[PDB]
């Protein structure tokens, strides 16, 4: 989206991929995994996202 | 609580209440949802009765 010239254009969006995501990686056992997953979905739920 | 911490003891799961009494019964499975609520997890079936 800022190439110069927009010359360096990838082919496809994601179709012969790996087509994974980005999440937070908490301790086996942590106290706020409900929380935060809570909060991603308000996020998400609200055009915030 | 001692009872979750007996889930810490065995590493145990899976639970069912039942709860004979109904006076008491609501705040103990009101401490039992809070501290399962560490876990993130619930019991598999709550009982109270007569």
């Amino acid at each position: 989206g800022r190439d110069e010239g927009c010359k360096l254009v990838t082919i496809g969006s994601g179709y012969i991929f790996a087509t994974t995501g980005y999440g937070i990686a908490l301790q086996k056992g942590s106290p706020w995994k409900r929380q935060i997953d809570l909060a991603l979905l308000q996020f998400v739920g609200d055009g915030e996202m | 609580s001692v009872w979750f911490e007996m889930m810490r003891v065995y590493n145990w799961n899976h639970i069912i209440l039942l709860v004979s009494d109904d006076h008491e019964g609501r705040a103990a499975q009101k401490r039992l949802e809070t501290l399962l609520e560490e876990r993130e997890s619930k019991a598999e079936k709550v009982l109270q009765f007569d």
